[PDB]
């Protein structure tokens, strides 16, 4: 009736459909009745805004519970030791075991580890006290409050932006490239130089006398006047100790390379440095687009122009295509994301920055398998709004044999070759790791089909490795790349050469199987998303499918053929992948390391040839801590752990029932459950407002979907943690 | 030092600032 | 231990005729079909009964006759 | 399950109207909006 | 009575080249790869290919004497292979120290390393079928015995393929002769089971006895008389057993009691083997075979005694039951999917009943302690019970849909069921609700009591306690039993009752089985995972032809959908249920491995001290998900995961090969057709592009056919890797 | 010195221990000391078993060159011929009765002729037999 | 005669029957020249 009030078919609805489908459609703005362009921009505008408070609000509660309730001034003085908290428990439900167990860390109640990291970030970045900490929380609240101020601000009559503000592309990323990626920089540069660097060598820097305090003796006229090696002199030295002066230098950038010896992390001279370069960069970049003063690139004239013979019109009109469609530059963004996430995730866990988190290993395995996941959700998010794209936005006239529309014209090619590959990896890599077992299960390992990874060990060759004895390049000491006088090679050559990091890990016979299998679960993935986005506009089984939108219900009378061709079932197919491609992916992450921290690579380099050493060494060795988090002599503190790992399996076998069952056997069900009811003496009196339906053919699937994903999630979130925990503190 | 009893009164106080201008965003935006 | 059995005698005899009699005579006022399929060579003497009724009625009678013999010698009655 | 952090109270007090207030007064609002009409 | 035409059809190899010629549609040859699969999936529905009974009659008739044969060769392989490729003869004089083996595997790309050391210099892979108990028990004392089995299966395999093509292709009944259910009854009850056991009784007394109590007795194999001497000097017979020397006059006069020396009620089980006295055992089969034949002569069949079957259905109806029993003599008599129904729902169950009783009154030699026999044998007939209900509920939907005539049954019990089909379905419903969170919800109870460290809240011995008073005092009375209310019986009829516990060879063959509190939790399981798989069989039957879904019964047993409406045919009810007998019979197994290895299998020390497989564990640990979890699924994986470079590595291989079958099969019950049929019209291109485009034209398979793929891969990565871990782990304690 | 990382098994401690107790992998008695000494010309690392090299450098063309072509060798042929019959059969009045009836002494003639593959499916190419034009489907 | 011939000639028997050619072929070859990794 009310509810939904942007869709008045669905509030006619008088079955439960109504509540599920009104949630479900609630943030589809473009499908809400009555919705125009204009409106449309200015809504997802104010809800940008909340999003960021959002953000805001949940980084001032790490802030506020690790301040208030955890152990930041006792961790600083010992990190490699003490275990940081994340947050006190406060459960009535605990009994006497389990306050015991979880009053550890040397808190006086039950706590919760904290596996986030962020006490090594925080003490990195020059916080010292429970008072700074505290104090930035609050901040982080009055930030939060501006920008909820300021969505309702721009909601506001006389303040909400024109369409035409909203569509003016060069202005935007000549703003956002200088201002919000540059600037930013350039202000983090200023930090680290102003206040984490002094704190790193025992100086006190706040702002009671940070204008006070030069981060340098020199002060700045060596910046104007050219002689800027000065601030690179004296820099810290190999034996200095993070946080005292001993062994600190005066440099504030530098280009050492490598890691600090002590903490492992790299010099936070180099990181200044790093991200002073790249403001400078970006400040120029964000020059480059034509806004009110003639000079400047115009993007519309630069896509126009570039067009070959070999691909028809080539890039004109995307201007126009990508300008007026929100669902092509949510995919652009959400492609780039999950690049950059996946490289956050693969560059932090070799190249860590933060102080003594390498030794953290259930903090390292806990931030790489965390943003690996969301990598894996926004690149099947990326291609799921690039098949909107096509059903809601593109325009077949205006696109007509550009690059885009030529896209769509080769799709059997395209579809039938990723078809191809993955078959070709999926047979090969699969009949591999079979002859491997079973050689190796007949008492024949020696038989084993064990393949040296030399392309990848070449690269790391290349960047100066020397155990593989390839002798190219930075590994070349007559190399002309290796005698350039390069500030960094002499801190990265040791670095890369040390073994005792996770920088260029050694391969072998097992890192090339596993990456092969890598390899098939992208392009599969790619394969079930990229043939969703290219038949959704129509295909041989459905020629009329673009008319029908990204979802749309296939158990109409006469429509058994429509059901599993749309769009959105290619997402929901490639979901399956995306988990099944990150769970190959982490595994391999977290068996090589385990091997690396406690010094028998040996195990993960015998035992990774055939599946039987995966399932034996890996899955069932090291959930032995794991089960016995509580048991008939008592509980530990990874009892938690124990339930969640049972609470994740239950929750992903419960997505089956959602997944294999099918509406027609829970329809006839409910209507004898219906029937109960209206004869029950006293009963029959209640009387619903809306008539009881089994869940409709897409729901089910979303919700067997989303059951699968969170005990997916869940199961291995404990079990990552828990032996990781159990093995290492 | 750990923090006081007024400082994490304070925080809850000052909390009520982004509650109230959240309630108002999102009545604005249920427009 | 084992439940006592008899070894034969004309007592054995008496009990395993009389239920035969006892068979017959149940069969004939219980029997629906009694004069159907094979005949006997003189249903007189048989009270109208064909083959069938007279291979019943005993075989019904030799195994009333086996368990009251097994039963009264399990009791020492007989 | 007591607390030494300040403001131990808070817990005893903030959980229960999370767990138990929150929860009811938003499924009563919400579900007499959605059955309204 | 015997009525058959000669020469219906002739016999000709024409139709063998001509795939589909039994369907109209098929016959006319592929059009698209759907042709394919139609073919196998409708080549034994008879009824489907013609709508004589008559015909339909025969077919079934002679395809029965085909799956004889292939059961006969089956049984000829068994004894062949222990007569040439086993170590029987060892094994007999030294069964204590030997293992049995019947499978020797050639020595090519290493998998030799299967023949494992079974003992006496012989290596093969070892048998958990207990062939060599079941030989031993029949006397069996050297390979020629056995060799002349296999042959003589063979020609017995031949002849009922010659019955087979006789009774169809040259003499085949009218439809009046398989109608004579009387008849059919009255040999089938004193012909076929009446004298099977009759003669089977025979053969143990005259055979399975005397070579038996001789080798229980110590006398090597060899130096025992052959069966035939014992008949052809009876004198024998006598030294072993003196009543034999009155000869049959006794049994002739009713005289029985001297034949107690080898027809016996001793119970129990014999203290060298292990196993039930073989004299127990000849006295049942002979009582049974006398009760059978007397069963026989019941029904009236030409010589107007007996009872006509339809009178008796006819007879029984009551004020609650309308017409009652009336007109399904008419049912049983003319739909053979009805006959079906109820013959594999007891047969299932009869199976259920053969793996319950076999384990806890082990009948064969030595069987109780080769704990790898007694689990492989109860949880084999375990999972073909399970099977056969299921098939049950199937063949009762088919029958509705195509078989049941309302005009036919008005007002009688099978109509009037289907008048009340809300009531039984919506009550069923409550029960698994209330079975589900009163069953499983203990167990969710307890995790989170015992994760929570608050053990003495938990439901278990040593806490709350949820003792099976009922079956507690039914184990008494059984106890009991010998001497007050079986006052013949010198023994308990099972040890898992009560009593002492039988040793043999230093291991347990059978002790009591206590029930506590974690028995009570698992038995409601059960009760919770039968109720529902009954409630979704049972639903699919009653809703078979109507709803929603009207005019169901046209659709016919297998339909996608009707018109959302998918997933309502009789046979997506089946579909359903087969994963739920899975998980019943799962949780079944799993109980009886566990129990057994924890409070009943071990080593008995000389002063008689037990010492358990899994040293009792089961108590505290089996009233937890996560005491399954570790001390079953965890712990005792151990051994099929370290069996690579051992005899048992195969077990290693096939534990591996049906987790990935399992996973297999989600790729098809978690899809559907349309994205696939998309794919492969891609696919299709690249072959066209090089003009290699196939002439049948390839389909996705049909949303049944999916359904039916992905069920049968679930189902056999499931149990294969079940079927590993229970080998791999019982061939390595004892 | 590339490789480093391996050496050839003949020198590997790890592969002497455990070569001399190969097992045997049929009836001959002396296979697992033949597959010793086969094994030894390859390189191995710590664990003792052999790895194979694939970068392309002759040296080590045994390990996957020669495989390879023998395999596509082999692997065209079943293509090419199986190609060949489906094309012929399409010219019969009922093609689709010929797929699943397969016309034996047809399907011989094309597998007997499947060595000369590589030269026609090259002749194919060049007369516009192998490839359909787009226009053509 | 030619309706056996047909049946002989059906696709399952004929894969059925090549497989089983193969098989032989590779399992014949490995019990003669057994253990062969690499091209020597
Ligand atoms: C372990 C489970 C599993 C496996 C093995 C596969 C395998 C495959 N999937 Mg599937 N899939 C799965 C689960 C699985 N899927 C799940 C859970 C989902 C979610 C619904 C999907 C959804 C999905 C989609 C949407 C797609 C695939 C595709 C593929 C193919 C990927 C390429 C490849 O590996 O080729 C190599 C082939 C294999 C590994 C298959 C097994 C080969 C066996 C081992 C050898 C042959 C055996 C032989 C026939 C004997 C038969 C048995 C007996 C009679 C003798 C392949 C057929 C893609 C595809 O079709 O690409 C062309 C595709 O589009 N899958
Ligand atoms: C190893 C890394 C992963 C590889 C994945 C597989 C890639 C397979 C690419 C096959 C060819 C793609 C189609 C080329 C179609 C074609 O003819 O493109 C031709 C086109 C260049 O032609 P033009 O001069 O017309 O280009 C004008 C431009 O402004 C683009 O419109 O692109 C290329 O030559 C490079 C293509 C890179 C693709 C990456
Ligand atoms: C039993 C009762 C019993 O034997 O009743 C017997 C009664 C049959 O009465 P009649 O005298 O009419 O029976 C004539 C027979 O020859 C059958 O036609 O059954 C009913 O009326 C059905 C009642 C079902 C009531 C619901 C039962 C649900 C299951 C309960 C399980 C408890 C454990
Ligand atoms: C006038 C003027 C000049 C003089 C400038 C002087 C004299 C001082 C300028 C000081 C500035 C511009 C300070 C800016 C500070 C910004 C901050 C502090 C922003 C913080 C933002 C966030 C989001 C923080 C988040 C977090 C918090 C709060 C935590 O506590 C934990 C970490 C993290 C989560 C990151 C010069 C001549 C130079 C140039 C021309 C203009
Ligand atoms: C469907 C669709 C869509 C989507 C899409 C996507 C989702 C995509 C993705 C994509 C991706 C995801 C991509 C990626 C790429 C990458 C690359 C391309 C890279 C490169 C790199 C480089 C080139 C490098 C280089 C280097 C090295 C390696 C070393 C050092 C040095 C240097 C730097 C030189 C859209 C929305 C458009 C719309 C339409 C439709
Ligand atoms: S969803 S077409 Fe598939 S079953 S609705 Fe019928
Ligand atoms: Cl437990």
């Amino acid at each position: 009736t009310k509810f939904p009030k942007f869709s008045q078919d669905l509030a006619q609805d008088p079955t439960t459909r109504r509540i599920w489908y009104g949630i479900a459609t609630a943030h589809d703005f473009e499908t809400h009745d009555g919705m125009t362009e204009e409106n449309l921009y200015q809504k997802i505008f104010a809800s940008h805004f909340g999003h960021i408070a959002i953000i805001f609000l949940w980084t001032s509660g790490t802030l506020f519970h690790v301040a208030w309730q955890g152990n930041f001034e006792q961790w600083i003085k010992d990190p490699l030791n003490i275990r940081p908290i994340a947050h006190a428990i406060w459960d009535p439900h605990f009994g006497e075991g389990a306050v015991n167990a979880f009053t550890q860390a040397g808190a006086s109640n039950p706590v919760n580890i904290a596996y986030s990291g962020v006490y090594h970030w925080f003490y990195t970045i020059g916080m010292t006290t429970n008072q700074e900490l505290y104090s930035g929380a609050v901040f982080l609240l009055v930030l939060a409050s501006l920008f909820l101020f300021a969505g309702w601000l721009h909601l506001q009559p006389k303040f909400r932006p024109s369409l035409a503000w909203f569509k003016n592309a060069e202005s935007r990323l000549n703003h956002h490239l200088a201002g919000l990626f540059g600037v930013s920089s350039l202000a983090w540069a200023g930090h680290l130089v102003h206040v984490a660097i002094p704190e790193a060598r025992g100086q006190h820097v706040g702002w009671d006398n940070f204008l006070s305090t030069p981060p340098h003796p020199a002060g700045l006229m060596p910046f104007f006047t050219g002689n800027w090696g000065v601030y690179a002199a004296d820099p810290d030295t190999a034996g200095h100790i993070f946080g005292t002066s001993e062994g600190a230098g005066t440099a504030i950038l530098t280009f050492l390379g490598g890691f600090h010896p002590q903490t492992e992390s790299l010099w936070l001279t180099d990181i200044a440095h790093h991200h002073l370069a790249i403001a400078v960069i970006f400040i120029i970049a964000g020059h480059m687009y034509r806004t009110n003063w003639g000079i400047g690139h115009s993007i519309k004239e630069i896509l126009n122009a570039h067009k070959g013979p070999l691909t028809g019109a080539g890039h004109t009109n995307l201007y126009d295509t990508i300008n007026n469609s929100l669902h092509f530059q949510l995919g652009l963004a959400l492609a780039s994301l999950g690049v950059i996430t996946s490289l956050v995730a693969q560059h932090m866990y070799s190249l860590p920055s933060y102080a003594f988190i390498a030794q953290d290993h259930t903090t390292q395995a806990a931030l790489y398998t965390h943003h690996q996941y969301i990598a894996g959700f926004l690149m099947v998010g990326a291609f799921a709004h690039g098949a909107i794209f096509f059903v809601r936005d593109y325009d077949p006239v205006a696109n007509k044999d550009n690059v885009l529309a030529r896209m769509l014209e080769h799709k059997e090619a395209l579809i039938s070759h990723l078809s191809w590959v993955s078959l070709f990896l999926g047979f090969h890599t699969l009949g591999l790791y079979v002859h491997n077992d079973v050689v190796v299960a007949f008492g024949t390992p020696e038989k084993q089909i064990l393949i040296e990874p030399v392309f990848a060990q070449w690269i790391q060759a290349t960047s100066g490795k020397a155990l593989y004895g390839f002798d190219v390049l930075l590994s070349n000491p007559d190399s002309i790349a290796s005698t350039t006088g390069a500030a960094w090679l002499p801190g990265w050559l040791d670095a890369i050469n040390s073994g005792t990091n996770s920088l260029f890990l050694t391969i072998g016979p097992g890192d090339f199987l596993v990456h092969h299998a890598i390899a098939l679960g992208l392009h599969t993935t790619a394969l079930i998303l990229i043939k969703g986005a290219l038949d959704a506009r129509g295909s041989k089984l459905m020629p009329d499918k673009k008319d029908f939108g990204y979802s749309f219900p296939c158990d109409g009378p006469g429509r058994g053929g429509t059901c599993d061709i749309s769009a959105w079932d290619a997402f929901y197919l490639a979901m399956f992948w995306m988990l099944n491609t990150l769970g190959w992916l982490t595994f391999y992450w977290h068996w090589k390391h385990l091997g690396v921290w406690s010094g028998n690579v040996a195990q993960f380099n015998e035992n990774s040839t055939y599946l039987m050493g995966w399932f034996r060494d890996y899955l069932w060795a090291n959930s032995a801590q794991l089960i016995n988090g509580y048991n008939p002599y008592g509980v530990n503190n990874l009892s938690v752990w124990a339930w969640m790992f049972l609470f994740g399996h239950l929750v992903w076998a419960t997505g089956f029932m959602f997944l294999i069952s099918w509406r027609g056997y829970w329809q006839e069900l409910i209507e004898t459950i219906v029937w109960a009811h209206e004869r029950t003496p006293l009963a029959n009196l209640v009387r619903w407002k809306d008539k009881p339906v089994a869940l409709s053919i897409v729901q089910a699937r979303l919700v067997g979907l989303a059951h699968f994903t969170v005990g997916y999630v869940l199961t291995y979130a404990a079990f990552l943690i828990a032996s990781t925990a159990g093995k290492f503190g | 030092m750990a923090l006081s009893d007024t400082q994490i009164l304070a925080a809850l106080v000052v909390a009520l600032l982004p509650a109230f201008l959240a309630f108002r965003l999102s009545t604005e935006l249920y427009k | 231990a084992v439940p006592a059995t008899l070894s034969w005698s004309p007592k054995v005899a008496g009990v395993m005729i009389a239920c035969n009699i006892l068979a017959i005579a149940f069969g004939k006022l219980t029997i629906k079909q009694q004069n159907v399929g094979t005949p006997m060579p003189s249903s007189n003497f048989f009270g109208g009964f064909g083959l069938g009724a007279v291979l019943g009625t005993a075989s019904f009678g030799h195994i009333l006759g086996a368990g009251v013999i097994l039963g009264l010698a399990n009791m020492g009655v007989l | 399950m007591d607390g030494s952090y300040a403001a131990s109270y808070l817990p005893w007090i903030l959980i229960p109207m999370v767990g138990w207030l929150f929860p009811a007064v938003t499924m009563g609002l919400l579900f007499i909006h959605i059955e309204s009409e | 009575k015997v009525s058959v035409d000669n020469n219906p059809v002739p016999t000709s190899f024409e139709k063998w080249g001509k795939p589909g010629h039994f369907d109209r549609t098929l016959a006319r040859g592929p059009k698209t790869t759907t042709w394919i699969w139609n073919l196998h999936a409708n080549a034994h529905d008879f009824d489907s290919q013609t709508s004589d009974l008559e015909d339909v009659s025969r077919k079934i008739f002679s395809a029965h004497f085909g799956h004889l044969a292939v059961v006969f060769v089956w049984l000829s392989g068994m004894y062949f292979h222990g007569a040439k490729f086993s170590n029987y003869e060892g094994w007999l004089a030294d069964p204590t120290h030997i293992k049995p083996s019947a499978q020797v595997v050639w020595p090519i790309v290493g998998q030799g390393i299967l023949n494992g050391d079974v003992g006496g210099g012989f290596h093969g892979i070892q048998i958990t079928s207990g062939l060599f108990y079941l030989w031993r028990a029949s006397g069996f004392t050297d390979s020629y015995q056995l060799y002349c089995t296999a042959i003589g299966g063979l020609v017995m395999a031949a002849l009922m393929l010659f019955a087979g093509w006789f009774h169809y292709h040259v003499k085949a009944p009218k439809l009046e002769w398989f109608q004579n259910v009387e008849s059919m009854m009255n040999h089938h009850l004193a012909g076929l089971l009446g004298l099977g056991s009759l003669g089977w009784a025979g053969h143990q007394i005259h055979v399975s006895m005397p070579i038996n109590k001789l080798l229980d007795a110590g006398v090597a194999p060899k130096d025992i008389p052959l069966p035939h001497e014992f008949i052809l000097e009876p004198s024998k017979m006598a030294e072993l057993y003196p009543s034999f020397a009155q000869g049959l006059t006794p049994f002739f006069t009713l005289n029985w009691g001297v034949y107690s020396d080898f027809l016996t009620f001793k119970g129990g089980l014999n203290p060298v083997t292990g196993g039930l006295w073989l004299s127990d055992t000849a006295h049942h089969h002979l009582a049974i075979a006398v009760l059978f034949i007397i069963a026989g002569h019941m029904y009236r069949t030409n010589w107007g005694i007996g009872h006509s079957m339809k009178e008796i259905l006819e007879a029984h109806k009551g004020p609650f039951t309308g017409e009652g029993h009336k007109g399904l003599y008419e049912i049983l008599t003319t739909s053979w999917h009805a006959q079906l129904a109820i013959n594999l729902a007891l047969l299932g169950s009869l199976t259920i009943i053969v793996a319950q009783h076999m384990y806890a009154m082990p009948p064969y030699p030595y069987q109780a302690i080769d704990y790898a026999t007694q689990l492989s044998l109860f949880t084999h007939h375990m999972w073909i019970g399970g099977f056969l209900i299921v098939g049950a509920g199937a063949h009762g939907a088919i029958f509705m849909v195509r078989d049941y005539d309302p005009a036919k049954n008005v007002n009688n019990l099978l109509d009037r069921m289907l008048r009340h089909r809300d009531a039984i379905i919506s009550h069923l419903n409550w029960v698994c609700i209330f079975l589900g969170f009163h069953s499983f919800g203990l167990y969710i109870h307890n995790d989170t009591m015992r994760a929570l460290g608050r053990p003495q809240d938990m439901f278990s011995d040593t806490a709350i306690q949820l003792q099976p008073i009922f079956a507690q005092w039914v184990q008494h009375l059984h106890t009991l039993a010998p001497g007050a209310t079986a006052p013949n019986a010198l023994a308990t009829a099972s040890y898992a009752f009560g009593g002492e516990t039988i040793a043999v060879a230093g291991k347990v063959a059978m002790m009591p089985i206590t029930l506590g509190t974690a028995d009570f939790m698992v038995h409601h399981i059960h009760a919770f995972t039968i109720h529902v798989t009954a409630l979704i069989l049972l639903k699919g039957v009653l809703y078979a032809r109507s709803s929603l879904v009207p005019d169901k019964a046209n659709l016919g047993f297998r339909f996608p959908c009707d018109g959302g409406t998918c997933q309502v045919s009789g046979w997506d009810h089946v579909f359903l249920g087969l994963f739920w007998m899975y998980n019943s019979l799962s949780i079944v197994i799993f109980h009886f491995s566990w129990k057994m290895q924890s409070d009943v299998w071990g080593t008995v020390s000389p002063d008689g001290s037990v010492t358990h497989v899994t040293l009792g564990n089961f108590a505290q640990s089996a009233i937890t998900i996560n005491g399954w979890l570790r001390d079953f699924l965890w712990a005792q994986a151990a051994n099929v995961i370290n069996s690579y470079g051992s005899a048992l590595s195969a077990y290693g291989i096939m534990f591996l090969a049906g987790h990935f079958v399992f996973a297999f099969s989600l790729m098809f019950l978690f899809s559907g057709r349309g994205y696939w049929q998309e794919l492969i019209e891609s696919i299709v291109w690249a072959h066209n592009k090089l003009n290699v485009a196939p002439a049948i034209q390839p389909r996705a398979l049909s949303i049944i056919q999916g359904r039916a793929v992905g069920v049968a891969h679930y189902l056999l990565g499931g149990i294969v890797t079940t079927w590993a871990f229970f080998l791999a782990r019982s061939l390595s304690i004892g | 010195d590339d490789f480093a990382n391996l050496t050839p098994c003949s020198e590997n401690p790890a592969y002497l221990a455990k070569s001399k107790n190969f097992l045997n992998t049929t009836n001959d008695p002396n296979s697992g000391k033949i597959r010793a000494e086969r094994y030894a010309s390859a390189l191995c690392g710590p664990e003792g078993y052999p790895h194979l090299i694939v970068d392309g450098r002759f040296t080590h063309a045994g390990d996957f060159l020669i495989p390879s072509i023998l395999f596509l060798y082999i692997a065209g042929w079943i293509g090419w011929v199986g190609r060949s019959y489906l094309i012929e059969i399409r010219e019969s009045k009922n093609p689709e009765m010929q797929e699943v009836v397969i016309n034996v002494p047809l399907a011989i003639k094309k597998m007997l002729g499947g060595f000369l593959w590589p030269l026609a499916a090259v002749g194919e190419y060049t007369s516009g037999k192998l490839v359909m034009k787009d226009s053509e489907i | 005669m030619d309706g056996l011939k047909s049946f002989l000639s059906t696709a399952p028997v004929m894969i059925m029957a090549l497989l089983t050619f193969t098989a032989g072929i590779l399992i014949e070859f490995n019990r003669f020249y057994p253990d062969l990794l690499f091209h020597p």
